[PDB]
């Protein structure tokens, strides 16, 4: 009785030759994905370095925002006892000081920021390639079926594994 | 440029920025910087110097206070040039530790927290406090222990009664002292003959060990002379053996280098799931969305896998569907699994991502509530599964950018429940004991259980009191044939294994396999692993890592098995140690190999030094080979050779390349490296060859390959190392040369240099014809064993033949050829670069190979040696013998290997070769008929191959 086969019957040649071609197809599509999903992997390996980087940045200001908590808090002592007995000039000295400190933390958070914006569009990358990927499965599905229903095809019929052999290489 | 900026924050607030070299040592950049800090205000508040410690961000995002100052800024490699000045007190030496943890396992201390997961917190909570003792308590105990720890014996698996000489000397003194002993003498013997020469008083011979100087092996114990690695070496040679007399108290005082740090049923109503959300789907417009779940344990189902309704592709997909599932919550087994499968669908197949829950979590409570399962990506295979139970547990660590499905597990009561203790277990499980006295089905059973179908599974699950009685190690087989999908059948079975006898070695790795979820029986297998010696458990612990990868939860009785392991024996340890380190790139295992790798480390301070070495060692190797990869594809390789030297020759390259213990083999010491004989092989990663010396010894070399995957042919110098112990348990040395493969990393490694050796094809080479040109492998053997040694050196090539021709069958490895089949000078002909295995390449039969220029050299030159040949033929026939009768210890192995997810050992057909290739379906008599018909053909193909070659 009826069973639903994809494979219509020509000949073992006709039938032979679709099998070199579908066989050709799907090892080229198996060398696309295969390519995606290094860069797939590799873009994985490197959002993640990236999202620590922004954590070492993160970290880094934080001892930065440390430091001008303690000159705000050390200076009072040393600015009230240096008012009063002369020394203006070193009060200039510790604020000049302090300004180049603030100033060197908006540049780390200018750098920090380059970054996040780099992990923005490395993210994007991230899933395009996966959206590419799973556009290219269905067809790597389907001509792994196809080329394995026309080898059944072909053993069914009694053709000899050299013959095969020929046609899959 | 060599000079970077550095920011200095100091504790007064100031702050100052100023250029310093990168190899400037910290310890000079606190000069500079307290010779800087004088002209800038409050210098006179600061304390001395040696009152502050640098701290740092590190590549890691830690801070660290660096604690040794003779270091490099470029190796201490902070994330910026940033140096903060802390004070140096606060309990320095756990401090000291964390870090160094976190920039030798790869991962940051802090990643582990950030999760603010109970089951992390708790494991290393419970596991860093056991090593933590373990390595306290190692410390207090004797010399002889800790030598027994730090340097196990190398012995041989083991006649001669031979008399040879021995050179000895003591630590110190630089005369050394030769005298004869016979080869069947205990060390003591031999240190007690030694203290004569010395005094003809002051020592006892009970105080010392003999070190193999050159070397990190001691001799010791009540095993004699000859079953030592060294020795055993040293007679088969001829070479004299060189050793040290070193005492005690030395001993100790590696021992003290530093210290270690201080110290219900009653829910019968149906499972089902609240599927709420997708979350960041990538997917074809034109599709429509599935979500296909189903419930597992182990690889089988527990019941029908129901799905969703189709609703439209896009970023956020919206269900809100209530799944129900044909299955109990009451009958749920401990080890219940959850998975799902996102699927894209034409309306009218496409796997987009996959995800795995455990219905229960590590405190045996039943999970309810809302959870975020970040996805796992499908990737296509040959059998394309609608779910992928087998894959891990842990979610995606790719937060980020990963998909999602959100569903919502319902409250099933008010109070949380449980499953049951192991006392309601036997409670319900030791009732229902029934039908005795059944003949008719003792030999059906016993027809059964000398070889599963559905038919034969009841009567062995009616039998299964017969079977614990007389069949004890069919339990795998009564393991599967338990229907896990009702509690009445799991108590019942779980009763049995409490009492279950105590299953052989090999019995207990097939335990091992995902097949076997529950957490009753892995730890039944270990218990019958326990007895493992270490050299025996070395040789499985690659084994033994990849199963973890399907383990359910952190804290299980393998890890704890193998870190009670690898606190016993450093060697084991260091193995343990990389097998972990070199996966810590793959995001599905990092947090578990994380986590591990702290455990062991904190019970390991003393190899937690050695490992650092190591590791930057490997570190500028990278860099190295990367320079050299570069290089290549610009100039030619002459001038890129001495290129490669001049970055050899830096202060940091030179220092860190320069002694260290070597990851192949943690007791062969690398100590100068020898830049005159540095290179780099012409191979499409091109591979660094880095060769060393050592005036104590001697010469070693490593080989750094970076690009390509070691992982194979590790796992196939793992198998013939195996083998090669197999036919030397049976009195059969085949002068195999199983060389040291180490994957230390992401796609990087190292690999022994085997010393005074040449490829076929480059000896063969030299003596060419341009179209006889035969006789050059045998010549070759003439100019390298002069007069009496060539026959040894005959001996040598084809015993060492006959093991590699068994070896390469059994394993399936095609590919084999001139330029990677080598000779040694010794006449030692051995295998290299196995890239491919199991038939793998296409995907045929590799059959029984015989060369005719190896047939040419086993019959001595002659065109007919029947005597020499018919030795070689039965060296074969038994080599293939023997492994047949531990055929089920490779098919186990290798069965476990599958967890390693290694593409050419990924399924039932690659295991099916390695049955058919020992044709273990057969009797010994017809597979050995059949192996002589493979031989005999392969001397006949021996012919028409070299006859077609011009
Ligand atoms: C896993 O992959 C590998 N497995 C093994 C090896 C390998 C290769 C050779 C060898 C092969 C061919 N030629 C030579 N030369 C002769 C020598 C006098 O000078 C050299 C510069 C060239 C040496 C020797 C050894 C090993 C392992 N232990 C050895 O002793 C290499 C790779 N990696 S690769 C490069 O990509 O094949
Ligand atoms: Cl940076």
């Amino acid at each position: 009785y009826q069973q639903d086969q994809v494979v219509k019957e020509d000949n073992i040649e006709a039938v032979g030759k679709k099998l070199h071609e579908y066989n050709t197809q799907f090892q080229e599509k198996s060398r696309e994905y295969d390519r995606l999903y290094e860069d797939y992997t590799r873009t994985s390996q490197e959002i993640q370095m990236k999202r620590t980087a922004i954590e070492a940045f993160n970290e880094t200001i934080k001892i930065f925002e440390e430091q001008c908590q303690t000159q705000e808090r050390y200076s009072k002592e040393y600015i009230e006892k240096f008012k009063r007995e002369g020394n203006e000039t070193e009060i200039q000295r510790i604020m000049h000081n302090y300004e180049k400190l603030k100033s060197r933390i908006s540049e780390i958070v200018d750098s920090r920021r380059r970054l996040e914006e780099d992990l923005k569009k490395q993210a994007a990358e991230y899933r395009e390639i996966d959206k590419r990927m799973n556009s290219i499965k269905p067809d790597l599905i389907q001509l792994r079926k196809t080329r394995d229903q026309y080898l059944m095809w072909l053993t069914q019929k009694g053709v000899r594994q050299k013959k095969l052999n020929e046609w899959l290489g | 440029n060599q000079s970077v900026v550095v920011d200095f924050l100091l504790p007064t607030g100031v702050y100052l920025n100023f250029p310093v070299s990168r190899n400037a040592n910290l310890s000079t950049i606190k000069q500079l910087l307290w010779h800087r800090a004088q002209y800038e205000p409050l210098f006179h508040m600061l304390s001395g110097p040696e009152a502050y410690v640098f701290t740092c961000i590190n590549q890691t995002a830690e801070q660290q206070e660096l604690e040794d100052e003779q270091r490099r800024l470029c190796d201490v490699q902070p994330f910026l040039p940033v140096l903060r000045l802390v004070a140096r007190e606060g309990d320095r030496v756990k401090k000291l530790i964390n870090s160094q943890i976190s920039l030798l396992i790869g991962k940051g201390l802090h990643e582990f927290d950030s999760l603010c997961d109970p089951e992390v917190n708790d494991f290393r909570a419970k596991m860093c406090q056991f090593c933590e003792e373990a390595a306290a308590r190692r410390q207090q105990l004797g010399w002889e222990a800790w030598l027994q720890y730090s340097f196990p014996l190398q012995l041989e698996p083991s006649l001669p009664n031979r008399a040879l000489l021995v050179n000895v000397k003591f630590e110190g003194s630089e005369e050394s002292f030769t005298f004869q002993v016979s080869t069947k003498d205990v060390p003591l013997a031999l240190m007690a003959c030694a203290l004569r020469k010395k005094a003809t008083l002051v020592e006892q011979p009970e105080d010392y060990t003999l070190q193999v100087n050159g070397r990190h092996e001691y001799l010791y114990g009540s095993y004699p002379l000859c079953q030592f690695q060294y020795i055993c070496s040293c007679l088969h040679s001829g070479l004299t053996p060189h050793l040290t007399m070193v005492h005690s108290s030395s001993i100790l005082a590696m021992r003290d280098e530093q210290s270690n740090p201080a110290p219900l049923w009653s829910l019968e109503q149906p499972f089902r799931i609240e599927l709420i959300q997708g979350s960041k789907v990538n997917a074809d417009e034109r599709m429509k969305l599935v979500v296909q779940a189903g419930l597992f344990h182990g690889n089988e189902m527990l019941c029908k896998t129901v799905s969703s309704s189709e609703v439209s592709v896009c970023s956020e997909p919206v269900w809100k569907q209530r799944l129900e599932f044909d299955i109990n919550i009451c009958d749920l087994p401990r080890m219940a699994r959850l998975c799902f499968a996102l699927y894209a669908v034409i309306e009218k197949d496409c796997p987009i991502a996959w995800a795995n829950l455990m219905l229960f979590d590590y405190k045996d409570q039943l999970k309810t509530g809302e959870r975020c399962l970040y996805m796992w990506p499908s990737v296509p295979d040959e059998k394309g599964e609608l779910l992928n139970p087998t894959g891990t547990v842990r979610s995606n660590p790719n937060t980020d950018s990963a998909a999602a499905l959100l569903i919502c597990l319902p409250e099933v009561a008010p109070h949380p429940v449980y499953y049951p203790a192991l006392e309601k277990i036997l409670e319900l499980g030791r009732h229902s004991e029934c039908v005795h006295v059944t003949e008719e089905e003792q030999l059906q059973l016993r027809e059964i259980l000398e070889r599963l179908y559905e038919h034969e599974k009841d009567l062995v699950w009616k039998l299964r009191h017969e079977v614990q009685e007389h069949f004890p190690e069919a339990l795998a087989r009564l393991l599967l044939v338990t229907k896990w999908n009702k509690h009445e059948d799991v108590a019942q079975m779980l009763y049995l294994l409490c009492s279950w006898p105590e299953l052989p070695v090999l019995s207990a790795l097939e335990l091992l396999d995902f097949s076997f979820p529950d957490c009753h029986v892995g730890s039944f297998a270990i218990k019958s692993l326990r007895k493992l010696t270490d050299d025996e458990l070395f040789q499985y612990l690659l084994q033994l890592v990849q199963v973890l990868k399907y383990e359910s939860y952190l804290d299980c009785e393998l890890t704890k098995f193998l870190l009670d392991r690898a606190l016993a024996n450093r060697k084991i340890g260091h193995f343990l140690f990389w097998h972990l380190r070199s996966e810590m790139h793959v995001p599905s295992v990092a947090l578990r190999f994380g986590l591990i790798l702290e455990a062991y480390c904190r019970g390991s301070t003393h190899h937690m030094k050695v490992l650092m070495k190591q590791g930057e060692a490997l570190s500028k190797l990278k860099a190295l080979n990367d320079f050299v990869k570069l290089s290549s594809q610009k100039t030619p390789k002459p001038q890129t050779k001495e290129l490669m030297h001049l970055c050899m020759r830096q202060e940091a390259y030179l220092e860190a390349l320069s002694h260290l213990q070597s990851p192949l083999d943690p007791s062969t010491l690398l100590a100068e490296v020898c830049v005159e004989q540095c290179t780099f092989m012409d191979s499409k990663m091109k591979p660094l060859w880095i060769m060393y010396s050592n005036e104590e010894a001697g010469s070693v070399g490593i080989i750094f390959k970076n690009g390509d995957d070691l992982r194979q042919d590790m796992l196939t110098l793992q198998m013939i190392q195996l083998m090669d112990v197999l036919w030397k348990q049976e009195g059969l040395d085949l002068r195999m040369t199983p060389y040291g493969c180490l994957p230390t990393g992401d796609r990087t490694g190292l690999i022994e240099v085997v010393l005074r050796s040449d490829t076929i094809a480059n000896i063969q080479l030299n003596k060419s014809n341009m179209a006889f040109n035969k006789d050059a492998l045998l010549n070759w053997l003439k100019s390298k064993n002069p007069g009496e040694a060539l026959d040894r050196a005959i001996e040598e090539f084809t015993l060492s033949c006959a093991g590699y021709c068994v070896a390469t069958y059994v394993l399936g490895i095609g590919d084999r050829h001139s330029d990677n089949i080598m000779i040694r000078e010794s006449g030692q002909l051995f295998h290299i670069d196995f890239g491919h295995f199991l038939g793998n390449f296409n995907r045929e039969r590799v059959p029984f190979i015989l060369t005719y220029d190896f047939v040419h050299v086993i019959q001595q030159g002659k065109t007919n040696n029947s005597e020499k040949f018919e030795r070689f033929r039965g060296y074969c026939e038994r080599a293939y013998t023997i492994l047949r009768r531990h055929g089920l210890l490779f098919l186990h192995l290798f069965a476990l290997m599958r967890a390693a997810g290694l593409p050419e050992l990924s399924c039932s057909k690659d295991i099916q070769y390695l049955k058919d290739s020992l044709a273990l379906g057969k009797t010994e008599e017809e597979a050995l008929k059949h192996f002589r018909v493979k031989f005999n053909e392969a001397l006949r193909e021996s012919w028409k191959t070299k006859v077609n070659w011009l």
